[PDB]
Formats: structure tokens, C-alpha cells, sequence
RNA sequence: UUAGGAAUAGUUAAUAAUAAUUUAUAAUUUUGAUUAGAUUGUUUUGUUAAUGCUAUUAGAUGGGUGUGGAAAAAUAAAAAAAAUAAUUAAUAUAUAUCAAUAAUAAAUUAAAUUAAUCUAUUAGUCAGAAAUGGAUGCCAGCCGUUGCGGUAAUUUCUAUGCUUUUAAAUAUUAUACAAUUAUCAUAUUA
């Protein structure tokens, strides 16, 4: 980003927009400045702004406790505000701590993924063309300094791999690119869910053309070939997360081949007529959402000619409006939630529910959840800061998955409604008739 | 840097603290890099040089003779004859603590263990004209078994040998 | 960045021929693909939109590609990092 | 819970200083400074010195000097009772003083009273 | 490891250890009763 | 050694970066090695962590290591507030031994989080949980005619004045505690509802006797304490033979309502019918969406009385039971004090020219007088950002904001005004309509977490609410020039810190006699 | 122990010599030294008909403090540590539950560890036919930055079955048939 001076708090005492550090002062008047609205940029030192990175973002939780769910999203605001300001130079290797050369020593996050000796010689020339490609020298003169520790999670996702544990067996590694989220321990869990459901209820239910929407890093289309689905496709609205889920695939092993990445915004383009892709209809749906504590809160409705609904609820309903025309006769649709939209959100109702009650067009099928196990980030958008789940919103969060089919596929699942230990609604008993 | 740093421990050495807090106050003043944040106050601002006091003591005359003598301003002399007798007590009690040897020092001052100098043409290094008496760098910059696997050879024949 | 010296897993010291000189110092393209489109404005008229594209020559399927960008700029699927790594990525010669 | 093997052995049984920290470091060039310009800063000395390696606490030929060179906050005595009053700090305020006074000098504080400046002096004798 | 019950000579410091290993005399005495039936 | 699979390529070996542990010193306040110039009267804001605040890094904290003079920081230490249950000793069992005396601080903590699954009513917290009985036990004693509310309220005025300062010539404590009452409901006579704070004694009904000589004990049964206290509790002399208060050391913060003639709700709101200004170009999406901002209550319009608490007599210690706001004006002699002190320190320290360039981190070889210069502008910086400058009467100073929660400890010196307010709510406001018109009608989403203000000559009093508890502590020694230039740190690492506050200051002559 | 083999030294012995002002024709090394490289060792591993080949993770640590019997001392799920704390049993740890922080990384590889009824058990099998599953363009339109068309391009690699298993490397030569390409090398004489 590059400042603009005469819009800062200060242009006289500080004429570059800016109040440097020199690593002298204390963490808290740094955070009074961030407060303020002044812009901070470390003098000498990648420690200093690290030091003040760190520091802001525990100071603001301590001053906004996360109490509630309002109170959640009110801290995710805050601290959106707060790290924008605090910010690093474009030219990161003129700073003392970036490498040094004789010692192999250096200061940052980098010394976690990579070797001393690799960075100080090798390494830190290839991170200096690795941010030109997305941050070029002419456009920015400084960097907000989330974006500058989330390059250096990406370098190394395109240095070495990013193994998804415990989705893949230890050797399967992907290569998000830049700005592709991939997934943390909070994240795998409504996956691992999925991992096991699909290893029993594949050959019960036949499932062979499987459609993944949202791949993201694609690790639900890698994980429904590891259970035996023999075709399966992704569709994700990201280019370049569609290039490299196709080039992991490659150097994933001779078990990955029919696997298909094609660009599109939540469904394939099902547009000719005369080519006839309908022929293609798949027995299987999946969808993983992405939930963010910006886009749970602001769900509502927005349009006069074309009412659609916005954030978690308006993706719901996209997904549950154009699925039967991809879906064959006797098939399932599968979604993948973390409980997240009921906590985050518990006055407005249930979307998953609104669904199934109000609009009757799905059955549900089936239904599981299982409490989360781990910690860590949800659903990081990757140039943003990072905030993990407090204790008290991890021990409610639940892995959820739901299982529907269509209200005109009643009669092929009708039988499965009729075993004991199941949930038949009153409009499939009306069908069976013995 | 290298300079002041070798000058400010001969001056500790041989037991010369105006030299040492000067040559602090001189290199936080030019900007010296390192030396930027250590700045000393100058407690020696009122006294005169040491060689400007044993020029007058070979040549009013009560304040002679205790020119050298330090005070806090808070601190009065004794009559002369009184503290010319305490003046020999400090002499003789002086010179009786620095002949006591330390008994693991093999005769040298604390400067002087563990400060082994090559250049820096030792360590993986070549010539550099701002580096005018560089030590070399220390073992733990270049660790083996990150440069070549096990049971393969490294081109660093002479690097941890000092 | 990649064609840039790099020590392997063997530890000994590899060069790539991409970062010579030669073809580091390598323009994008060499086809005339810089055009100029001289308007581009999107109207909301009623119950529609309508996308004006005032240009003196245009590519193949430009207009209808930048249409179905716009479609999903619409929807909220871009950001200002994805519209330059694709402006950046430039022709690609291949079908599939 | 005993500090004999933290700290070196001659800071055995070592009560009651500053910071017994500053004196396991001052070989160190850095410090070795900071402690004779302490010394130059305590003053009584004429040639820069440094106290002993197995000292923390000043010699006892340093600290009776620095005792002996310290103005007394009685300046210009008035009356010959704070003369005596001197006289007594001299004689039985010395450092590591051994002998006692007596009653019978309490007696000739007690007989040079004259203002009533001089009974809180001499009431003080009297505490002592 | 020796006991020390709250009963003991509390000591009022607040430069160490809040508790003593001063006895009571009952405390002596069953201390000798159970030293007894050791000794068996 | 450690048993490592061996492997034919090469080691990594990372020096990955830990959290700092000088970093969680700084935060905790338990570094007892920052060597800091530059004395400000900017507040300092420290999170408490377990076992990591004691009285020994509370006085480091009041008196830093660049020799300090006089405490003058407001101190705001996030979940710092302890609870002390009564102590009695056992009469049976082996021996005799007093039991009972223990912290609930750090591990009990106020505002327990309500997550759970299923305009909008939502769960919350806003009164700390552990001392509500002592707040009830208070607020009932000011429950019912109207002329012994008032005698009541004027009779229980810490030392008669109450934190206001008012003039008050030829004239006894007892009638100027009623004659600050009677201008209090003068000046709130015109507004129909309104409200007014003073300091306040404990009264009779919070303190309870027991029989074993003598114990009085809280009602609550609880003890609002702070384990990092330092130096002695303010003694208050009973009058009713003048005899010692059992507790008039903890005092309370009573917000009094005046009458003249756990689930917050939240609302979306919409309207009907240039955005990065510090950014230079334009982005197709802001990079900040969003604002959050903290809503506070209304105060009433306004000769005007000062409406400022003022302990001048003790070291305050503001425990909140809701979130509030206090805006903390500066007395001239703290901004006095460090205007002097930095001063005389940049005329020690540097006396280099200096060059002037154009602004202090200017190109050119960082001297230490360039490096003094540019700390002192950076903490002039962090005193411009973080405060205001209002008017008075003619007078003008600095006012810090400061967001106090329930569970903290605010320390203020003695000296220092502060006025009180109680925040209301949270509120969130998008950058793209605040671009163009006020961020009033910026207003996205509200959460309103108090739900208080009801609407069913002089002034009646209505009712009365504690928000703060006050700990008023005797007030601690202002170091002379040679207190100050003899003070080190570093002989006070340990021990000598009662000493420090019992006796007036420190030796001139300590530790090098 | 080194595919291309040469010098080494706070040095050897004597000694009325702790703490060597002396004496000597001194000491190591072509029977392979010193230095440089690799480097904990170890009938514990694997294989075989094999006295063959091939692996290893017990450990130690002359300047941090002359303290202590001994430096091994800046961190280890027990080795219970001076009153029987507890000694019935199983988990013996998570739960020492919050907190900046990232799976980069470190290990590991099934076969009950209490009872409160009630589900456990890959596939409508694929002899080879299928796969919007990979790789992949070419062309002049009388011919200017108009970006129409052939054209919904054709070929080439494939999983799977089929732990009866198929492709890649190594073991088991403890022997290498002759004549040649090249180096470590005794001239056969009454
Ligand atoms: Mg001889």
C-alpha cells in the first residue's frame, strides 16, 4: 500500500505518513498510536515490528474480551483496523535482521519453515522475486505486515509441500499458491467427518461421479479419491488455485488421474445446448462453505428485480437451488458445516433448517455431528490476521454434515426411511404405502 | 566498530576508566554503529588531566598536594598531617590487592581468556576492505550435516579448526 | 524464482538456465496482444445492465470474456490481487 | 534452598547488599568499567582502583576512609553544646567503633544547655 | 518429607517461608508415639 | 543422544522465532530490566497474567528505572482484581492455627463467556458475578422519605467531600457534606432524568460483627483486594472518641439518579437513498470494510459545577463492576514534572547542535543526539494520539480515555481528575457511507449491552447503582532531587520495597555509606 | 577407513629437577605417521549352504561457579527425595484443561484394560469394454489492429482386477570362458 500523507494524523512532525519505530519505545504506546489512527513502520529492525504486531493483537483482545457472540465480531473489526496499520517496508531486504550472510542468522517466521544456511545464501533472493509477482516494488512502497508473514507461509508452500494431516497419508502434499486459504486443524475436522462417511456409505449408496463446489486448496476432491470415488471434479472460481490443484495431482502418484479442475462460480456452466453436457449427472454433491465472522453476521437480503439473499445464508441457498440439475435420480447432496452460523448468529433461525421445513424441496436423509478436537484459525482468509478460536466458542462448535436427496427421489429412498433408528418426515411415510 | 571495540578493553585492561568512558562518549557522538546507545556521563568533569597534577606536585600549597584526590562535594579533607597519613593507608593497601594472584587465570586479566584471533580469510571468507581486523566467525554459522548428507564430503577442509 | 540458484536435497549447489540473463531479462509476449478499448461502462438500467465496450479492435472472444470477468466480479468472486495475476498471466495457446 | 552453588564461594552466608548479581560479572570489560567509575563516583580515591574479586561489599581500609571524609550535616557549630555534639560522632559514631560512652558524659551534654535548640540535641544523646 | 501442619509457629515474614517447623508440644508427643511404633 | 532416523539428504535446521519473552515481561509488567527515559504522562495498560504481578513489579511500575519522582501514570491492569475470603483460626483439632485467608484473583475470573447453539436478544455478562451481593447490600441501603435519602447520602461522603472539588471557605466538614448534595440536586433540578458520581463510604448494613477481640466482616463475605497493592491502606477515623474504620479503605464509585420538574439486544439498521483517504490509489474493495467504535451513555447538558473526582489525599485503585469510561484530565504538575525532567535530560545528554534537518528520522548518520531526538518526538507522538485537548472554565490540558472493564485495577494517582461515564454498547460502522456523510447515519449493526434508562425547585434522589469500588490507599512519597539522583533499580530488585514506602522515600545514602 | 600414499613435532629419555636455566649420537613414520575427508563405538540387524556380504541410536564432552567425595550443574513421566502423604485394583496421562503459534517438525505403526439391554459383517464384480481423466495443435480470409471460420480437433499414455499378484532396483559371483581396450610389472641363464 502506499500512503497518502496529507490525509495522515500528523503530515508535519511525521511528512512520510508514517511514525517509524527505532525499537525503543513500548508496546503499548505503539498500540495507542495504532488506535489513533497513526500508521506504524519498523526504522531499522523486522523486530521491532514483529515485537508490535504480536503485542496489538493481544492487547486488543484484552480490551474487547470475546464475552459473546457480538462481541466476536466486534473483535474481528477491530482487529481488521488495527493490523492494516501496522506496516513494513516494500524493500524488506534493506533492514538489518532480513538475512545476514556470514552468520547465518536471521529474524522472522522463515526460520520456522526453512534452514539458516538455505535462506541466508539461496532463499532470500528467491523470496525478493516471490513478492514481486504480487506486490511489485513500483506500485507498493510498504507492505501491511500480515501480508508480508502470509508471503512467507506461501513461499514455503511453494518451496517445499503442505501436508493435510490426518486427511492424506503423510506424502501427499499441496501448493497453495498466494490467496488460496488452505486448511488448519479447526478446518480438517468437517473433512475428516466426510472422510469417514464416504468409506462406508460408498457401494451402499453407488457413488462414482462425485462433484466438489469450493474447492479452495483442493483437499475435498483429494479426499473423496482416498475413499474410492472413482471420478470426481472440482469447481472453483479462483484461476490460479485450479492450476495448481491440477499440477499437485500430477506429483500426487499414479492414484490421482481422473480428477478435473474447472473454473466456474459455484456450478459448471451448463450452457449449450447442442454439445449436451447433461449426460454428465452425478450421484454426489459435496460442498465445504467457508464461514467468516464478516460474512455470518451481515446475511441479507439485497436486490429489487433479482431478490438474492447475502453471506452464509445467500451461498446456502445457491447451493440448494441449482443442485438438481447436476444431480442424477437417486442421488445425494452432501454439506460440510462447523456449527459456526448458529453460534456466531443464534437469532436469526436455523438456514440449513429453513431449507428443509419451509421450501420442501430436499429430504433429509441423513444427519451427524461430532465436537471439534483441535484448535487453531477458522476459515483464514490468508492475507488477514490470524485468530484462533477461544476455549469457550471451541467447547460448542461441532462438526456437523448433513446428507439430502431430492423430494422427487423419494421413492428410490424410501426403504431407507423405513428402517428403525431413522428420521422419516411426514412426507415420505405418505409415499412408501406399505 | 572493530576499533573501538579493542580500544575501549585495553584502556579497562590497563585501568583507565576516563579513557574508556570517554571513548564510549566519543563513538555514541560520531555514530558509530553499536556504539549508538551506550553513552556515559562524564564524572570525571571537574577534575584535571593526571599528568597536569604530577607537573604541579613537583613544583595553595595544602590544595597541592590533595589535587589528586577525589570527592563527592558532600566529603571535606582531614588537616594535612592527618590525611597524608590516610593517603599512605590507600597506597599500601592498594598495591596489597592487586599482588594477590587469581588462581585460575594463568596470569592474565579477563580480557585476555578465550580472545583468539585469526582473521577473517580463516572461515570461509575473502577479502573485504571494511573489515580491518575481522575475527573470524564462530563454528555454530556453518553447521555440517546441512551442507552435505552423512558419509559425503564437505568443502570446508579447515573451518572448525581455530 | 525458481530458475534462481538453489542448493537441493543433496545439498550440492543447482542453475536452472531461466535466471541467466538471457531469458530472465525475456519479455512477456510477442503476438500483438496490446490493445486499447477506449470506454468500458457498465449501466443499470431498468431490470438490466448493460456493458459498453468503445474500442477500435477488439481480440477473438475478448468481449464475451470480459463480460462473463464482469459476471463474476458482480458476485463478489474477485479481489484487486486475482484481476492483475490474470491481466498478468497474458495469452495462453492452448485449448484444453 | 540454599545459594552455595549459584553464586560464588566467598558470597557464603552473604547477606544485606545491593544486588549480589552485579558482582558474579565484573571481570566482564563493560562492567569492569562501570565499577571504577563507581568508584571515582563515591570519591576518596586519587587513582582509579577496583575493588577486590572475592569483595562485594567495600574494604573495610576504604569504607572507614569515605566514613572519615564525610562532611558532617552540622556545619558552623554556634554554641559548644553542638561542638560536643561533633565531638561525640567523632568518638563514638566512628566506623567500627569499639568503645562505649559514658553517663558522666552524658552529664557535660546535660550542663551546656542553652537554647532550647540544645535540649533536642542533648535529649537525643540521651535516646542513644 | 516432614510435615507441617497448620498448627505449627506461623512465621510472619515476607522474605521467605510463611510456616516454621516449630512444634506444639502434642505434635512432639504424637510424633514420639508414631516414632515408637517405627521402631517396632 | 537422542535415537534420529537417519536420512540421505541434508538437515534442516531451524532457529524458528519463539514468542518473546521480553515481549510478555513488558505486557505483564514483570521485566525489572527496561532501562526507560523519558518519563510521560500517557497511561499504561498491562495484562495480567498468572502468577506474573506481584508488589515488587508494581513498584518498578510506579517508579521506573530512569528515576522517577513521583507516580504520575494512570495504570490499567486488565483482570488484576482479587477477592480475599475471611480468615479465623480453629479452635479444634491438634493445635490452634488461623486458616482461611486466600486469593480468589487470577483464577476466578469476572464476565464468563455464553456461547451456545440452537431486536435480537442475546446472553452476556456485565456486572462482575463474585461481588454482586456486595454491590446489593449497598444499593439497598439507599432504598425506600427524601429528605433522609439525602442526609443519608450526605452523611456517607468520603471525608466530606467525595471526590468533588468545590470552594468551600469558613465552613466544617459536616455542613459542606451537605451543602456539596444540595448543590449537586441544585444543578440537576432542570434535566428530568439524570445522574451525578461520588466516592462513598461503606455504610453500616455492608459491615456485619462477629463474635470470637472485635471482627467486622463484609456482607458479601468477600474482600475486594488488589495482591499487587503496595504500601499502606488509607486509615479512616470513625466519628461517632475517634476510632479506626474497620474498612475505610475500600470505598465505593455511586452513581446517583435524579428526578426534577444480562441480555443485550442488538439491531441491523439500514438506510434509504474518497473511501481511503491515507491510501493513494483507488482499490476495487476497501482493505478495511468495517469500524468499531465504543458507545457510550449521554451525558446532560450543562454556573456549572466541576462534576471532576478528585482524591487528592489518597492513591486511588478503581475496581469497575461495568464497563465504563473515565476520561482522566492531567494536573499541571505531572505535565510539569516530565516537561522538567525531559528537558534536562536532552540538555545532558545531547548537546550536539543537532544539524536541524526537517524531521527528526531524517537521512543522515544516527548520533545519539538524533536518536534522543527521535524518542522524544515519538513519545510526544503517542501523548498526541492518545489524548484530547478541551477547554476549561481559560484552561486547557490533556484528557486520556481510557476503556475500563469489570475485573481491572485502574491506579490513579493522587492529583488526577477523571470523569465518569458508562459505556453502552458496540457499534459498527462501514467505511464507504462514513466517507460521505457522518458515521451517525454510517450505522450498520448496533449491540446495546445495557439496556438501562427508564422513563416512568430542587432534585429527588431516585436510586442509586455502585459502579466502582474504590481502594484508597495513603498516598506514596514524592522523591526529592537527591532521592531521585541516588534511586537505582537494581537495589530494589529483591527487597527494600516496604522500607521504601514506609519511611518517607528512599535513603539518600542507601547501600554505598 | 580413504581410486591418484610423505614427512611430523610446546616434541623422547635421563634427572639431587614439586615448579627441568643441564645432558644426549633424542622421539613418530614406507610393517604407512601427522594433517585433510568420512566418522560414537558394539558375535545384538538383515540375508545365505556359508568364519561371506550388509547395518546399528550404550556412552563421553581441559575457561559458568575451585564449590563439592566426585562438575556430570541452566534441565529429564519417579530413581518417592531424612513423620506410614498415599502402597485395593485398571486408566496412572489428557484434565498441570485459558493464553501470542505456524505441522514447517517430532514420533509411531492395530488385535479388550469396569459394568447399566440392542447389530456385526469394501462391491447389483469389471473375461477388457467404458472415462465434460491427463498431454497436445495446425491452417493466408488475396491478404492493413475486422479478429469469420475448418472445429463439438484428432492421436498418445492409463488406472482397476487378478496380497493366485504384475513392472523398477538389490540379494544369491563368496569362481572373472577365450581373444582384445586399458593399468598394478624380473630380464629362464654352461
Ligand atoms: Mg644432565
Amino acid at each position: 500500500i502506499t500512503l497518502r500523507p496529507d490525509a495522515t494524523v500528523d503530515p508535519e512532525r511525521y511528512p512520510l505518513g508514517y511514525v517509524p519505530l527505532d525499537g525503543s519505545e513500548s508496546v503499548d504506546s505503539v498500540w495507542s498510536l495504532v488506535k489513533s489512527g497513526a500508521f506504524v513502520a519498523p526504522l531499522s529492525k523486522i523486530e521491532t515490528i514483529h515485537r508490535a504486531h504480536v503485542g496489538i493483537r493481544y492487547l486488543t483482545q484484552s480490551e474487547y474480551p470475546a464475552l459473546s457472540s457480538i462481541d466476536v465480531v466486534g473483535l474481528q473489526t477491530r482487529l481488521k483496523e488495527l493490523c492494516s496499520r501496522l506496516l513494513i517496508r516494500r524493500d524488506f531486504w534493506v533492514l538489518d535482521d532480513y538475512n545476514d550472510p556470514e552468520l547465518n542468522s536471521s529474524f522472522g517466521i522463515q526460520n520456522m519453515y526453512f534452514d539458516n544456511f538455505k535462506w541466508s545464501q539461496v532463499l532470500w533472493r528467491r523470496f525478493q522475486q516471490y513478492v514481486e509477482e504480487y506486490f511489485p516494488v513500483a506500485e507498493h512502497t510498504h507492505l501491511t505486515y500480515d501480508e508480508y508473514l502470509q508471503l512467507l507461509r506461501s513461499f514455503s508452500h511453494f518451496e517445499q509441500g503442505a501436508k493435510l494431516l490426518p486427511l492424506l497419508p503423510k506424502r501427499y502434499r499441496i501448493h497453495p499458491p498466494f490467496g488460496v486459504p488452505a486448511l488448519s486443524r479447526i478446518d480438517m475436522e468437517p473433512l475428516l467427518l466426510y472422510s469417514q462417511w464416504l468409506k462406508n456409505f460408498r457401494g451402499p449408496l453407488k457413488l462414482d461421479a462425485a462433484l466438489v463446489i469450493r474447492s479452495g486448496c483442493g483437499a475435498a476432491v483429494f479426499a473423496t479419491k482416498l475413499n474410492g470415488v472413482p471420478i470426481v471434479r472440482g469447481v472453483d472460481p479462483n484461476p490460479r488455485a485450479v492450476m495448481s490443484c491440477r499440477k499437485d495431482a500430477q506429483r500426487m502418484g499414479r492414484r490421482f488421474d481422473s480428477i478435473s479442475f474447472r473454473v466456474g462460480e459455484m456450478f459448471p456452466d451448463k450452457d449449450d445446448g447442442n454439445g449436451v453436457p447433461n449426460s454428465r449427472k452425478y450421484d454426489i454433491i459435496v460442498f465445504y462453505p467457508d464461514q467468516g465472522c464478516y460474512n455470518l453476521f451481515f446475511t441479507n437480503a439485497i436486490g429489487e428485480y433479482a431478490p438474492v439473499l447475502t453471506g452464509f445464508a445467500g451461498t446456502l441457498e445457491h447451493f440448494f437451488e441449482e443442485a438438481g440439475d447436476y444431480l442424477s435420480d437417486s442421488g445425494v447432496i452432501v454439506l460440510c458445516c462447523t456449527n459456526v452460523y448458529s453460534i456466531l448468529k443464534p437469532t436469526e433461525p436455523h438456514p440449513i433448517e429453513y431449507e428443509i421445513k419451509v421450501n420442501r424441496r430436499w429430504v433429509l436423509l441423513d444427519y451427524y455431528d461430532m465436537p471439534v478436537r483441535g484448535k487453531g484459525t477458522l476459515s483464514h482468509t490468508p492475507t488477514d490476521h490470524h485468530y484462533r478460536i477461544p476455549m469457550e466458542m471451541r467447547k460448542c462448535m461441532r462438526s456437523e454434515l448433513w446428507v439430502l436427496h431430492k423430494m422427487t427421489s423419494i421413492a428410490h429412498f424410501a426403504h431407507i426411511h423405513n428402517i428403525p433408528g431413522a428420521q422419516p418426515p411426514s412426507c415420505v411415510v405418505s409415499h412408501w404405502r406399505n | 566498530p572493530t576499533m573501538v571495540k579493542f580500544y575501549h578493553d585495553c584502556l579497562v585492561r590497563n585501568n583507565r576508566p576516563r579513557e574508556a568512558s570517554s571513548l564510549m562518549r566519543l563513538a555514541a557522538e560520531r555514530g558509530v554503529h553499536g556504539y549508538e546507545d551506550k553513552w556515559e556521563a562524564d564524572v570525571y568533569k571537574g577534575r584535571p588531566l593526571d599528568s597536569e597534577v604530577m607537573n604541579e606536585s613537583e613544583g595553595q600549597a595544602s590544595s597541592l598536594a590533595f589535587a589528586s584526590l577525589m570527592l563527592r562535594g558532600d566529603q571535606r579533607p582531614l588537616p594535612e598531617n592527618l590525611q597524608a597519613l590516610l593517603e599512605e593507608e590507600t597506597t599500601r593497601n592498594i598495591e596489597a590487592e592487586r599482588s594477590v594472584p587469581v588462581p585460575f587465570s594463568a596470569g592474565l586479566h579477563a580480557t585476555e581468556i578465550n580472545s583468539v584471533f585469526r582473521p577473517r580469510v580463516y572461515r570461509q571468507l575473502w577479502y573485504k576492505w571494511q573489515h580491518i581486523a575481522n575475527r573470524y566467525r564462530p563454528t555454530a554459522a556453518l553447521k555440517r550435516r546441512q551442507l552435505a548428507p552423512r558419509d559425503s564430503p564437505t568443502g570446508i577442509p579447515g573451518f572448525y579448526r581455530i | 524464482a525458481a530458475a534462481l540458484p538453489t542448493f537441493n536435497e543433496y545439498g550440492q549447489r543447482v542453475v536452472q538456465p531461466g535466471a541467466h540473463g538471457k531469458e530472465y531479462y525475456r519479455v512477456a509476449t510477442n503476438l500483438p496482444t496490446v490493445r486499447t478499448v477506449d470506454r468500458l461502462d457498465v449501466v443499470r438500467q431498468d431490470d438490466e445492465v448493460l456493458i459498453w465496450f468503445v474500442g477500435r479492435s477488439f481480440l477473438r472472444h475478448q468481449i464475451r470474456n470480459m463480460v462473463s470477468v464482469l459476471k463474476a466480479a458482480g458476485h463478489g468472486l474477485w479481489n484487486d490481487l486475482e484481476l492483475q495475476q490474470a491481466l498478468q498471466s497474458g495469452f495462453e495457446p492452448s485449448r484444453h | 534452598a540454599s545459594l552455595r552453588y549459584r553464586r560464588p564461594y566467598w558470597m557464603m552466608f552473604l547477606k544485606g547488599v545491593d544486588n549480589w548479581k552485579i558482582y558474579t560479572v565484573i571481570q566482564q570489560p563493560d562492567h569492569q568499567r562501570t565499577e571504577m567509575l563507581y568508584q571515582a563516583w563515591l570519591g576518596g580515591l586519587d587513582r582509579p582502583y577496583t575493588r577486590p574479586k572475592c569483595m562485594a561489599n567495600q574494604p573495610l581500609w576504604l569504607s572507614k576512609k569515605r566514613h572519615m571524609l564525610r562532611k558532617e550535616r552540622l556545619d558552623g557549630p554556634e554554641t559548644p553544646l553542638e561542638k560536643y555534639v561533633l565531638e561525640w560522632h567523632k568518638k563514638f559514631h566512628s566506623f567500627q567503633g569499639t568503645e562505649r560512652p559514658t553517663p558522666d558524659d552524658l552529664h557535660t551534654a546535660l550542663d551546656l544547655v542553652e537554647r532550647p535548640l540544645d535540649l533536642s540535641y542533648a535529649l537525643q544523646l540521651l535516646g542513644q | 518429607r516432614q510435615i507441617r501442619p497448620y498448627y505449627n509457629l506461623p512465621s510472619k515474614s515476607e522474605h521467605g517461608r510463611k510456616m516454621t517447623g516449630f512444634l506444639t508440644p502434642y505434635r512432639h508427643w504424637m510424633w514420639k508415639q508414631n516414632e515408637l511404633w517405627r521402631n517396632v | 543422544r537422542m535415537p534420529r532416523k537417519p536420512t540421505p539428504y541434508v538437515r534442516k535446521f531451524l532457529e524458528g522465532c519463539p514468542l518473546p519473552e521480553t515481549l510478555v515481561d513488558d505486557i505483564a509488567g514483570a521485566n525489572l530490566k527496561s532501562m526507560a527515559p523519558f518519563f510521560t504522562t500517557a497511561p499504561r495498560y498491562i495484562v495480567a497474567a498468572e502468577s506474573r504481578l506481584s508488589k515488587l513489579f508494581f513498584h518498578h511500575a510506579l517508579y521506573p528505572a530512569g528515576g522517577a519522582r513521583r507516580p504520575c501514570r494512570v495504570l490499567i491492569v486488565r483482570g488484576g482484581r482479587s477477592v480475599r475470603e475471611p480468615s479465623f483460626t480453629i479452635n479444634t483439632g491438634g493445635g490452634r492455627g488461623e486458616v482461611g485467608g486466600g486469593s480468589r484473583g487470577y483464577r476466578d475470573p469476572a464476565r464468563r463467556a455464553y456461547f451456545y447453539a440452537r431486536a435480537g436478544l442475546v446472553k452476556r455478562a456485565s456486572v462482575d458475578g463474585l461481588l454482586s451481593p456486595l454491590c446489593g447490600v449497598i444499593e439497598a441501603h439507599f432504598a425506600v422519605g427524601g429528605e433522609k435519602l439525602c442526609v443519608t447520602l450526605a452523611g456517607l461522603l468520603s471525608g466530606g467531600h467525595g471526590g468533588l472539588m468545590m470552594d468551600d471557605g469558613n465552613c466544617a466538614s459536616n455542613v459542606r457534606a451537605a451543602k456539596r448534595v444540595a448543590r449537586l440536586l441544585h444543578d440537576a433540578a432542570h434535566h428530568l432524568s439524570s445522574f451525578f458520581y461520588v466516592h462513598t463510604q461503606l455504610p453500616d448494613s455492608a459491615l456485619f460483627v462477629s463474635r470470637p477481640v472485635a471482627v467486622f466482616r463484609l456482607a458479601g463475605g468477600l474482600e475486594p483486594t488488589v495482591h499487587f497493592a503496595v504500601g499502606a491502606p488509607l486509615s479512616v477515623l470513625q466519628r461517632g472518641s475517634t476510632t479506626v474504620l474497620p474498612f475505610g479503605h475500600i470505598q465505593c464509585l455511586l452513581r446517583v439518579r435524579t428526578r426534577g420538574g444480562n441480555t443485550p439486544w442488538c439491531n441491523t439498521a439500514g438506510n434509504d437513498d474518497i473511501v481511503e483517504p491515507w491510501k493513494l490509489g483507488v482499490s476495487l474493495d476497501p482493505k478495511v470494510p468495517f469500524f468499531m467504535r465504543t458507545l457510550t451513555e449521554k451525558r446532560p447538558s450543562f454556573v456549572h459545577m466541576n462534576h471532576l473526582l478528585v482524591r487528592n489525599d489518597c492513591e486511588t485503585y478503581l475496581l469497575p463492576q461495568r464497563e465504563l469510561l473515565l476520561s482522566f484530565h492531567v494536573p499541571e504538575e505531572a505535565e510539569a514534572m516530565c516537561k522538567e525532567q525531559n528537558e534536562e535530560r536532552m540538555r545532558r545528554q545531547a548537546a550536539l547542535g543537532y544539524g536541524s534537518p526537517s524531521h527528526v528520522f531524517a537521512e543522515g548518520p544516527r548520533t545519539f543526539a538524533r536518536v534522543l531526538h527521535g524518542m522524544k518526538a515519538n513519545l510526544a507522538a503517542v501523548e498526541e494520539a492518545s489524548s484530547t485537548f478541551r477547554q476549561g472554565a481559560s484552561g486547557s490540558s490533556r484528557v486520556y480515555e481510557v476503556r475500563a472493564l469489570p475485573g481491572d485495577v485502574v491506579f490513579v494517582p493522587r492529583g488526577w481528575k477523571y470523569s465518569v461515564e458508562r459505556i453502552v454498547g458496540t457499534a459498527i460502522i462501514d467505511a464507504v457511507a462514513a466517507s460521505t456523510a457522518s458515521p451517525r447515519e454510517a450505522l450498520r449493526a448496533v449491540f446495546r449491552t445495557a439496556p438501562d434508562p427508564p422513563l416512568p425547585s430542587n432534585a429527588e434522589i431516585v436510586g442509586v447503582e455502585v459502579d466502582a469500588f474504590v481502594l484508597c490507599y495513603k498516598p506514596y512519597p514524592v522523591l526529592s532531587n537527591a532521592q531521585a539522583s541516588t534511586y537505582v533499580a537494581a537495589n530494589y530488585v529483591h527487597s527494600g520495597i516496604d522500607d521504601f514506602y514506609a519511611k518517607g522515600g528512599n535513603d539518600v545514602y542507601h547501600k554505598y555509606t
